[PDB]
């Protein structure tokens, strides 16, 4: 779920 | 032979840009954490959790942003805080000049493999030999209380304490740490990166900025730069061990509403 939070936080 | 020249001025402007962005994304700074830990602040004195009774009294008095078994409730709080930190660390990464102009998949990869190293770097700011500040400075949980939690939770934070007591003896400040964390984020050796060269280029400029910051800021530690790169190496190890403990727990034992 780490990547999901990162992509979420980047865009 | 060091000179104050346009090149050095640009590296000082980069260091200031990162510091400003660092304390924006993480307002419990080391300066503020150290003031709380040494009792040199006018802010509210943290509630100390040093045993099971003070934890039960603490769940009430300490006001956590999160909402059957003590060890699992503590581990769940720890998990919540790491989810918020991933967002804070991403917001900092976006401030590093060059980072958002990288390939988005490489941005995601640097953050994915970097966030734990950065969490345990920043956690040292909050730690002393007695314990750790929690809930943005409102609580202090002792190191021995955490060690007293049943297996496998008892051994979860102790390696981070061990790292922090040696890391904190370097006496880095927020201006040093802001650049140190940017250096860790711009690691060109992360698995599955598409375009390494532009990452190494940014990292080289950050390494120049870090080296200058440490020379100006640490007159009595001539090889501090080398000692910091040695720590970046040691954080890799800490995180390898941490992901192993996380698997044991996942295979042997509800998450942030941001995931739901």
């Amino acid at each position: 779920g780490l990547e999901a939070i990162i992509r979420k936080a980047l865009m | 032979h060091m000179q104050l020249n346009p090149e050095s001025a640009d590296l000082r402007a980069l260091a200031k840009h990162l510091y400003d962005s660092y304390i924006k994304s993480f307002p419990l700074t080391k300066a503020k954490a150290r003031a709380i830990l040494t009792g040199k602040t006018t802010d509210k004195s943290p509630f100390v959790i040093y045993d099971m009774n003070s934890l039960m009294m603490g769940e009430d008095k300490i006001k956590f942003k999160h909402i059957k078994e003590v060890a699992i409730r503590i581990f769940q709080g720890c998990q919540f805080r790491s989810v918020e930190a991933v967002q804070e660390i991403t917001e900092y990464a976006k401030s590093i000049p060059g980072f958002v102009n990288l390939d988005l998949n490489d941005q995601v990869t640097l953050l994915k493999y970097g966030v734990h190293e950065i969490i345990y770097t920043m956690l040292a700011s909050l730690m002393n030999k007695d314990g750790v500040l929690i809930s943005e400075g409102q609580g202090f949980m002792t190191r021995e209380f955490l060690k007293s939690l049943r297996k496998p939770f008892g051994d979860f934070m102790e390696p981070k304490f061990e790292f922090a007591v040696k890391f904190n003896a370097l006496e880095l400040d927020d201006s040093d740490l802001a650049i140190f964390i940017a250096v860790i984020i711009l690691s060109g050796d992360r698995p599955g990166l598409l375009n390494v060269k532009p990452i190494e280029d940014i990292q080289d400029n950050l390494l120049q900025a870090l080296e200058l910051q440490l020379k100006l800021n640490h007159p009595e530690s001539s090889q501090l730069f080398a000692k910091l790169l040695q720590k970046m190496t040691d954080l890799r190890q800490i995180v390898t061990e941490h992901v192993q403990l996380l698997q044991v727990i996942k295979k042997t034992e509800s998450l942030h509403p941001l995931l739901q």
